[PDB]
């Protein structure tokens, strides 16, 4: 019966969700983790990563 | 030993590792510190700085 409120509410948490999710992802890069970057890499290639 | 450079012999040593999926067993020669609970610090755990 309450679907339209009860999906908007979905809609809003699943975008969180996804934006938060999407922290994990290299993006082409070495690692994910900005530390782990600055913590293996040189300020050259650091900054690219 | 009579030819130039690009023909001598080289020694080549490949040092290869793995980067924080597994337990790590070789380590710098950083010191340890103490554990502090409940308080905002910079600490840095084999290598995994937070």
């Amino acid at each position: 019966a309450l679907g339209k409120l009860q999906d908007v509410v979905n809609h809003n948490a699943q975008a969180l969700n996804t934006l938060v999710k999407q922290l994990s992802s290299k993006f082409g890069a070495i690692s994910s983790v900005l530390n782990d970057i600055l913590s293996r890499l040189d300020p050259p290639e650091a900054e690219v990563q | 030993p009579t030819y130039g450079v690009g023909h001598q012999p080289y020694r080549v040593v490949v040092l290869s590792f793995e980067l924080l999926h597994a337990p790590a067993t070789v380590c710098g020669p950083k010191k340890s510190t103490n554990l502090v609970k409940n308080k905002c610090v910079n600490f840095n755990f084999n290598g995994l700085t937070g």
